[PDB]
């Protein structure tokens, strides 16, 4: 009895996984100035809209 | 800003009114009116005190 590994298939599947990972982790969304979600008081109308 | 009052009152969830004493020295209070009728008597808004 003996054991050996097929390198080509392993690396093909790993390459697919690598491309998937590259398409997810790398991206960065740049956003500077926004609305405020923390409200100190009760302001009625405008608070409800932006919270929604 | 009728909508703002409507909103904040509804969001609170209670009409709990605690009657609070004031000075009102020098002005005639209560101030009934003909339009507001309570128990077939001239009257006014319950939570508001007319100063005459
Ligand atoms: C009400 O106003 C009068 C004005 O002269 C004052 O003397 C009196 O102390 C006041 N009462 C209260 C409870 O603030
Ligand atoms: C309004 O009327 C009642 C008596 O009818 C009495 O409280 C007082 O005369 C007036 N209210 C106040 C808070 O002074």
């Amino acid at each position: 009895r003996g054991q050996a590994a097929d390198l080509k298939s392993t690396q093909a599947a790993i390459d697919q996984i690598n491309g998937k990972l590259n398409r997810l982790i790398g991206k960065t969304n740049e956003k500077f100035h926004q609305i405020e979600k923390e409200f100190s008081e009760v302001e009625g109308r405008i608070q409800d809209l932006e919270k929604y | 800003d009728y909508a703002s009052l409507r909103s904040l009152v509804a969001s609170s969830g209670t009409l709990e009114f605690n009657n609070e004493s004031f000075n009102w020295t020098g002005v005639t209070q209560n101030g009934t009116s003909s339009a507001c009728i309570r128990r077939s008597k001239n009257s006014f808004f319950s939570r508001l005190n007319w100063l005459t």
